[PDB]
């Protein structure tokens, strides 16, 4: 009952907030990491350019 | 913690079971506790007496 209510609400609370972590990290890093790869081609042809 | 666990069992099935309750008086029943304009008790709690 009520003390293994709390310990198991404070693992699941806990296992949401770091899978939702985990989900986002990889997004963000994965659209900039992208986002950068591309950025470098398009310098190097600037600067062909230039 | 006996309202919790209850609530999360979710099913009232009770199963009438029977014990040796030999020398006591059974069905024991309060004016605290009316049904029908009888006195009565909790349906699931068998209250003994002399």
């Amino acid at each position: 009952g009520r003390i293994q209510d709390l310990e198991k609400y404070v693992e699941d609370t806990k296992i949401d907030l770091w899978s939702y972590n985990a989900e986002l990290l990889v997004a963000l890093e994965n659209q900039h990491t992208i986002d950068l790869t591309d950025s470098e081609m398009n310098k190097l042809f600037e600067k062909t350019k230039k | 913690s006996l309202r919790s666990l209850v609530a999360s069992s979710g099913t009232l099935e009770f199963n009438n079971e029977s014990f040796n309750w030999t020398g006591v008086t059974q069905n024991g029943t309060s004016s605290a506790c009316i049904r029908r304009s009888n006195n009565s008790f909790f349906s699931r709690l068998n209250w003994l007496t002399h």
